[PDB]
């Protein structure tokens, strides 16, 4: 299962 | 910033005239990912060419394997023609049966 | 035997288009097992190796939603990147991500991975301590400061150490009928005529998995870096790989030449010479 990202660039 | 594709054209199994085989065109180390790969028999576009999905390696460059079924004869030439933004003109590379 | 898992994600914009395309690919021990792609009619994560049709309606559904969430994250980031670099609209652009976990033969966490690239180049990466960031570009210090200030690192560290390690264990039990297996190289040498009085010995290694392999030629004990000719390891397209290394040789003298094949699948390296 893959990461779910946090703050955007 | 552009990375110029590297190209190998080669059969799946050791080639033998009269025996069906798969011919591969493996296109690597390129960027950006947009690219066009055609395979050619006797200088003419081969119609049912399989094309693997988008992938990228750990150095971040993309790669793709295109392939098609074929039966080699001693007279036919095969080639892979690759159009990519890092090259002014399309790049054609011929199949060499000893490679 | 050690183990690993990765998700490689990409988002790409082109000058024509209204929106970027987002693609994600999951890997167990380096073999592709899941994939999602926003160009598709019905964008959904799909199983990519026979052993992933196990997961039920809930898995695919919930992973799909995460994927539509990544996609927006990637859309907003490209947009921000364009301003950080002062890039005028009118170009193609790429943002890529690699994530996941390495396990030791004991199944314990060995190393977490989080890295990003923009236009093919290292943009920011999670250090192996999973606490601090490496970001080289002046333009990337902005992102590195937003991520430090927001505790991003501790979040990814949680996923890298927990959910990642866990689901890999699970996927490892689910397909324990392929996922350890190595295929050993079968090797042979072919004879090719070349310049007057000189021929080519081409040592082939075939049928092997994983791809990592070394081929060497010796002239009674001495390894030939001198202008040996190899090709980059390549897919046979049936899941196994190929490589060859060739040398030019004095005609007749072609048994002072031995090819060695090193591969993890082997009881020990192969030793080889042309045999007519």
């Amino acid at each position: 299962k893959g990461p779910a990202n946090f703050a955007t660039m | 910033i552009q990375k110029t594709p590297q190209i190998q054209v080669y059969s799946r199994h050791p080639p033998e005239n009269g025996k069906p085989n798969i011919l591969n065109c493996y296109v690597t180390q390129f960027h950006p990912p947009h690219i066009e790969i055609q395979m050619l028999k006797n200088g003419k576009k081969i119609p049912k060419v399989e094309m693997s999905d988008m992938s990228f390696s750990k150095d971040w460059s993309f790669y793709i394997l295109a392939h098609t079924e074929f039966t080699p004869t001693e007279t036919d030439t095969y080639a892979c023609r690759v159009k990519h933004d890092s090259m002014a003109e399309p790049k054609t590379v011929y199949w060499d049966r000893d490679m | 035997g050690p183990h690993s898992m990765r998700y490689f994600e990409t988002a790409v914009s082109r000058p024509g288009l209204e929106e970027p395309r987002y693609i994600s690919v999951g890997y167990v021990d380096n073999k592709e097992f899941v994939r999602f792609d926003s160009d598709a009619e019905n964008p959904r994560y799909e199983p990519r190796a026979p052993w992933m049709e196990q997961e039920g309606p809930e898995y695919w559904e919930r992973e799909t939603q995460k994927a539509k969430g990544q996609e927006q994250w990637f859309r907003v980031s490209l947009r921000n990147l364009l301003g950080y670099y002062n890039q005028s609209a009118g170009g193609s652009h790429t943002l890529q991500q690699m994530s996941g976990c390495d396990l030791g033969s004991d199944w314990r966490l060995l190393r977490g991975y989080l890295q990003f690239a923009y236009e093919g180049r290292d943009y920011i990466a999670l250090n192996e301590d999973l606490k601090t960031w490496t970001a080289a570009d002046m333009a990337a210090q902005i992102t590195r400061r937003k991520w430090e200030q927001s505790g991003a690192a501790e979040h990814y560290k949680a996923y890298l150490e927990g959910e990642c390690v866990e689901w890999l264990h699970r996927y490892l039990k689910n397909g324990n009928a392929t996922l350890l297996r190595t295929d050993s190289p079968k090797a042979h040498v072919t004879h090719h005529p070349r310049s007057k009085g000189e021929v080519t010995l081409r040592c082939w290694a075939l049928g092997f998995y994983p791809a990592d392999i070394t081929l060497t030629w010796q002239l009674n004990g001495e390894e030939l870096t001198q202008d040996m000719e190899l090709v980059e390891t390549r897919p046979a397209g049936d899941g196994t790989f190929q490589k060859w290394a060739s040398v030019v040789v004095p005609l007749g003298k072609e048994q002072n030449y031995t090819c060695r094949v090193y591969h993890e699948g082997l009881p020990e390296p192969l030793t080889l010479r042309w045999e007519p």
